[PDB]
């Protein structure tokens, strides 16, 4: 097929300067399965028209393989590519589809999506005009790694699971302070034992005559 | 390549250019400017250099007055020449019949073969001028743009061998293949 | 009433660590707060007061 | 108006072959409001238009409506359409805009954005060549469905409100603990009762000259 | 449509075409390829047939030469099919200025209505072929090409009753509205 | 600083049931928390040693 | 450069027709930095255009500024405006690139990407046929803000160390319970005392001979 | 402007259309629409006005027939009213060597300059009528579209003084500049 | 596993005061459990079970 990957894909030996063959991230490649404004994937695209080429190429097929100026127009963006010669009409950066560059993080193997290195003047721009654009794009890339890390596991438990854990945990606290605090059970007369189990009721005595009612004043205690 | 930041590194990768030119299912026209003045265009086998002068080498009076493609067979012997000539034309915009013809030699005068086209900004062909000047522009990416407005200035293409040295970019092929309606790449 | 969606979808996240661990730890907490309660005594009032005046003992 | 929705969207009986009312669902439905590579939205807008046309012909109106190469053109996405015939040169897969397939969630009625059923040599694809597809659809679809739901209760709550309820409840546990491990108040003699109310001072004695400041021991308790 | 994982099922929706075709505000022309070499192409009331093969019923000697399509009315008595010449010869490509003409018949002759384009690989009319082949293809989905690189090929279109049993495809209609300019739809 | 902000807003988020349970449970676990520590006595060791040595009750 | 931002932004005086200096936000303009269906980004473009037009006018520079159709047709959407022609031939509402209007959150500057105001036989439309938007135009606003503060603080702290941190209170919780309910450590002697240091063992007694192995009944305690 | 909700207002903003004309590097021409029949195209230095309707002032027995911009200058002694004529002709769309041609006046004459179009929608000319209308449709955002189908319908522009009250509205600029093709906008 | 990513990556997002809140209050949760636990006895059950029979003492 052709560049709508739905999830890596590596660049062949052949296609890059250094001629090694190198693994460009899945989730970064993936990026711009929507992208119309990067030239990066304009020339992945191509390439991989080309790889199709060659594998029909070899295949020995009877395939009617036109070329002309609408399937590259169909391939690339013409807005994109319009705009960019528009930018280069005026003297303002510009990028000619040769020099990409990108932030790297070298322990997770994570890197950002490689950018156009502007051109000016049949010359390259240095760190001294550009040196405010890779701060931001390392930041922001450790801050996309960080949240697709928690959405990783975010999109794999359920808010009705987390909820439940939660309002237990919570009653579990209520209820380990209830038992902490004490709350006092029965009463006790003021100067003496405990009257239970012959206890006396809510007029200080009993109904069966061993208590005297005698509305004795009482205390709420735990123990006996 | 450097590191940024604590744990981040700054590289870059560059994309190759022969591979993706030699390795294509057709034959690609490319488009090149050597040194600040000399332009070339190579076709299938149509090595075309392009230069800009107020010298006047061709005239209406003895000549053949190209106007359509059909006329065009009685300048070249070979069909390459003709094909590249009518699509270059066509490419930066030359609709047939609605613009000023152009000029060139008989072929059976041993002279060789050359077209040019006069574009000097002056009253009249002040239009085709600044139409030329566009798709120039267009189809070259750093334009030198010379003979600037004043007395004369015409363009002449001339077959010359090929030269092995040339910047083979990519970014004026495209323009070349978008601005150039139904042309047809051999291969 | 999402509850009764995730006890009809409670076999097809079950297969990860962290979910049983945390339904274990949800359980184990709600038992251990009934039985707390139960040892702290307020249904202990509630059968005092049950008792009160109507028996002596 | 067009489709361009801000937020369901019904298929009407006589749109689809089987003849019947197939409400879609809205939120997948709202997913291509930007889109410009889902054949499945361009048979929509297609339909909408044509909707709008039964609209205006039975309201009897005096639209100049204009139908013309550069209306269709407008209408449909002619990239993707390109694109579509580019791959159907070169004998690989693609679709004619007539047959789409998705995966249905049947508990909670969510449902996939259709697809298109590629093809290739005047047949379909089976499900040989194409199982690697769905599998990953339906996941997907799990996974989408799960971050939604959290997201809907996640953008209704302040995060301010959570971390006071966090950090009260820490603070709630710490506290408890507190009262828990006990902490001493004041301090009796070693073999002795509690000093309380005529305690002794610093140095084991009282100003008052009742208690002897002798340095005697002590030893901090909470009780008396 | 069937149970895959634990809770989901896969199932599929077709779109109807007959409803959308008789539903459209104008009338569609619709292009369409029976058993696996009839082609055909129905305008508003033009249910034009074409076929392919090297037999060379036409003659530039004795016939009429059209260039231009203000010449197209000596060929037919009815409206829609100069229409439907017209526009199936502008979208497929065939900018009258610049091309070999097409050949067709006087009208008042008693043999009918035909119009046969001669498009065989050979030396001449080389880039004409291959454009329309190119036309062809864009224009039909699945095209046979019939006419294999050799001797001689011609293409006939004549008019037939329209055969109901044609699929009624969209995507060439689609690809026949974007191809053709300015194509004006009746009714 | 947003503490504030959310002192404005509040009559915007409170009609929702779970915002009026959070925050009822935490005004309740703040002032229980209060209490407890009342209870736990950092306070009466504060007037212990503020008592200590001035005066023999 | 052109309006390609990656992140504020303000419309000058001679822009507006209140001919006041008026910052939009950073986040609402940076929406549209992939958006191909907003009209008011569309004009933004043509008048950054603009702007980088009297940039080099000013300063005087040889560039071959060429305008003409592919230009503008490459500086603003065809597709858009095309869309808009569309809508006004037959009678329904559309704009014609000159009011917008968004809804603002006057508390915190944050407000929504101002929409078109549609128009409809040469008349604005007014409250009666519109106020089904910017209900729900307001209700997202509050949900994009909250959901954006939210985001603010996800994107920089780990998903380990918020799980370290539930996991130790979760375990604090349980030991301090453990604490609480208190566990018994050894065994006295019904109706006796202590027999710690010598201490009974399991059949009641001890090997040395001082307590007799009686296998006397013994009650798990804490204290002594 | 008023507030919406509990904390939130609803308030608008408009754009400037006078800074922006204004303030282009070129200088671009913009069609305006005055009362309900008055419609007005306006380039560098040509104000032309165009009305519609069934007076018949030229006649092809006595005028000039232009079918090609190179006789287009036995019309006019400016060139700006040359360059504004053919390219409105050109953005409406009237590719010149495959329609009928326009009448105009010679520039001796001392009846001053107009020209005018026929596009009464009858038998022949159908076409081009539905065609013109289609470009006006497009060219000017509410069209009145007078010369209702009957019997005749004629379109006449003539040069008359810029009125200065025409809303200088974009919309129709814009739409200009995409259909005309390979337009030169000067200054 | 991503612990140990963690402590590769402590000086990168140590510079938030939210943060090392959370990691001192993780701290100190972990070490009062490991001292409550000891104040607990289980592990005195441990030795208690230990010593049971082999000594008097
Ligand atoms: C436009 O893209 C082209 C490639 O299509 C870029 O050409 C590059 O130009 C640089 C010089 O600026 C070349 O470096 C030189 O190359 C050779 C290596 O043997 C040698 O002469 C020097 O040692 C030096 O390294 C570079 O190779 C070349 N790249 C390619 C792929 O051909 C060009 O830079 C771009 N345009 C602008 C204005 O930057
Ligand atoms: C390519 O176009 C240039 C455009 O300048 C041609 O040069 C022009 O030739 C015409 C011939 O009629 C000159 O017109 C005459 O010039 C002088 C006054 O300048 C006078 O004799 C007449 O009144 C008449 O205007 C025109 O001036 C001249 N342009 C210039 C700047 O001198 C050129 O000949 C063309 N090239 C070819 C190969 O056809
Ligand atoms: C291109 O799209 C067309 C529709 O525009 C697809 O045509 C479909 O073709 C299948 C056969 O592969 C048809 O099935 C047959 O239809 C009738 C039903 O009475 C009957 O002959 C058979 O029983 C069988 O069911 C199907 O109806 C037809 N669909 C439509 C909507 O017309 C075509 O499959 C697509 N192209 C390719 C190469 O698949
Ligand atoms: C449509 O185009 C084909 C292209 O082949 C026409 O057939 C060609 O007719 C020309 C007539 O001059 C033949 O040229 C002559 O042929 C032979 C040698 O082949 C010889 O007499 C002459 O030297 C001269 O070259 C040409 O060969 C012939 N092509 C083939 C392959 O035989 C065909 O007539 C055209 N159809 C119509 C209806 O016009
Ligand atoms: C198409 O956009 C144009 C602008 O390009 C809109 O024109 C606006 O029309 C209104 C009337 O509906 C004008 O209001 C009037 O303006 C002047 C102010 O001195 C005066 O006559 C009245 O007091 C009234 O305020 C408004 O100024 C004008 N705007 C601009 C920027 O020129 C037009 O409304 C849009 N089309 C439709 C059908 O709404
Ligand atoms: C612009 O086009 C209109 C199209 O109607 C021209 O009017 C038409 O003029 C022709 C001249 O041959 C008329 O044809 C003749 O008309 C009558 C019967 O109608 C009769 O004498 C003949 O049988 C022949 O058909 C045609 O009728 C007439 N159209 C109408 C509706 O009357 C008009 O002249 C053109 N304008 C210019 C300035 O050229
Ligand atoms: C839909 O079914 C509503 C889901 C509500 C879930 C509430 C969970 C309550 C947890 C029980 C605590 C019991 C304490 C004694
Ligand atoms: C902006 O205003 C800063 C917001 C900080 C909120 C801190 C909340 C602290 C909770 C109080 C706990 C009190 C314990 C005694
Ligand atoms: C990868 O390294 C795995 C990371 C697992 C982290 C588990 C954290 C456990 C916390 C310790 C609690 C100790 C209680 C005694
Ligand atoms: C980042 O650098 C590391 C260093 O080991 C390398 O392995 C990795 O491939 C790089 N990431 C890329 C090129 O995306
Ligand atoms: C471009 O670079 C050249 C040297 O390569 C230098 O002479 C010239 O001044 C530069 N031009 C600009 C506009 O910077
Ligand atoms: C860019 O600036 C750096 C600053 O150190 C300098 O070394 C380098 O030469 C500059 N590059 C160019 C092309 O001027
Ligand atoms: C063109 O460039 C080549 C290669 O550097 C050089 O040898 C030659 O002299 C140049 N010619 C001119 C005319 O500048
Ligand atoms: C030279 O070629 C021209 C161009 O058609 C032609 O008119 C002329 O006759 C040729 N000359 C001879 C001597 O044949
Ligand atoms: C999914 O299947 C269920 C089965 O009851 C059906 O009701 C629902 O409409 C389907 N979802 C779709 C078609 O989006
Ligand atoms: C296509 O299918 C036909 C039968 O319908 C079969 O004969 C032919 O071999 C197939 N072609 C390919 C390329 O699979
Ligand atoms: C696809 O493969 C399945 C495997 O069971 C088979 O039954 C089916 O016939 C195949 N379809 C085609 C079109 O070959
Ligand atoms: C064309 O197809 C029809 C319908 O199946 C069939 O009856 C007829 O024989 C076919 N004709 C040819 C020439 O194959
Ligand atoms: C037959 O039609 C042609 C085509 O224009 C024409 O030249 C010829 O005169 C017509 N024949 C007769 C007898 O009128
Ligand atoms: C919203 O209204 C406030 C009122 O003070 C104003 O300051 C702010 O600029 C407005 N927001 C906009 C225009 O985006
Ligand atoms: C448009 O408004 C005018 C008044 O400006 C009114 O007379 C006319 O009826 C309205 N037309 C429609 C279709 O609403
Ligand atoms: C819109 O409706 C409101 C309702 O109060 C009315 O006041 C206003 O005049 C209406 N606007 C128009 C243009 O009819
Ligand atoms: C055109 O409009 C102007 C300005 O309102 C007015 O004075 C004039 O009478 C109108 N003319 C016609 C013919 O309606
Ligand atoms: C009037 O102009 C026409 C248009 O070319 C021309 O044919 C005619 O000769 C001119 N008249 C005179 C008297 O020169």
């Amino acid at each position: 097929a052709f560049f709508s990957w739905s999830l890596g894909y590596c660049l062949e030996e052949w296609m890059l300067v250094a001629a090694k063959m190198k693994c460009f991230g899945n989730t970064a490649v993936a990026k711009c399965n929507l992208n119309h404004d990067s030239e990066f994937c304009d020339m992945l695209r191509l390439f991989d028209y080309n790889k199709n080429a060659i594998k029909t190429l070899n295949d020995e097929t009877k395939k009617q393989v036109n070329l002309m100026g609408q399937t590259i127009n169909a391939l690339i963006s013409d807005n994109l590519l319009m705009k960019n010669k528009i930018r280069e009409l005026m003297s303002v950066p510009y990028c000619n589809y040769t020099k990409f560059w990108y932030v790297n993080h070298t322990l997770s193997g994570q890197h950002s999506l490689p950018r156009c290195w502007l051109i000016k003047n049949n010359s390259y721009l240095n760190i001294s005009d550009f040196r405010n654009d890779w701060i931001l794009e390392s930041d922001f890339l450790i801050s996309e790694m960080l949240s697709k890390e928690y959405s990783d596991r975010q999109g794999k438990t359920p808010l009705t699971l987390v909820d439940i854990c939660f309002w237990s945990t919570v009653f579990f606290t209520a209820s380990l302070f209830l038992h902490l605090v004490g709350i006092p059970t029965h009463r006790h007369i003021r100067g003496e034992a405990c009257p239970l189990p012959h206890r006396l009721n809510s007029l200080g005595g009993c109904r069966c005559g061993k208590y005297p009612n005698l509305k004795k004043p009482t205390v709420w205690r735990r123990g006996h | 390549a450097f590191k940024i930041g604590l744990h981040t590194e700054f590289q870059t990768v560059s994309f190759s250019m022969v591979g993706l030119f030699s390795n294509n299912p057709h034959d690609l026209p490319l488009l090149c400017t050597l040194n600040k003045s000399h332009l070339y265009i190579k076709g299938g086998n149509a090595s075309f250099k392009i230069s800009f002068d107020d010298i006047a080498v061709l005239l209406p009076e003895y000549d053949v007055i190209i106007q359509h493609p059909a006329d065009m067979s009685w300048c070249s012997k070979s069909d390459d020449q003709i094909w590249l000539s009518q699509w270059f034309m066509n490419a930066v915009g030359h609709d047939w019949y609605l613009d000023p013809p152009f000029l060139c030699r008989n072929r059976t005068k041993t002279e060789g073969f050359i077209f040019q086209v006069n574009t000097s900004k002056t009253g009249i062909n002040e239009n085709y001028a600044k139409k030329f000047k566009t798709g120039m522009h267009h189809l070259y990416r750093e334009y030198p743009d010379s003979c600037l407005d004043g007395k004369l200035c015409l363009m002449k293409a001339q077959p010359t061998s090929w030269p092995l040295q040339c910047p083979l970019d990519h970014v004026n092929t495209l323009h070349f293949l978008t601005r150039g309606k139904n042309i047809q790449l051999p291969r | 009433g999402q509850f009764i969606s995730f006890m009809q979808e409670i076999p097809t996240f079950l297969q990860e660590a962290l979910n049983i661990a945390l339904v274990a730890v949800s359980l184990i907490a709600i038992i251990k707060g009934v039985v707390n309660l139960y040892k702290s005594g307020l249904f202990q009032f509630f059968v005092f007061l049950a008792l009160a005046g109507r028996s002596c003992t």
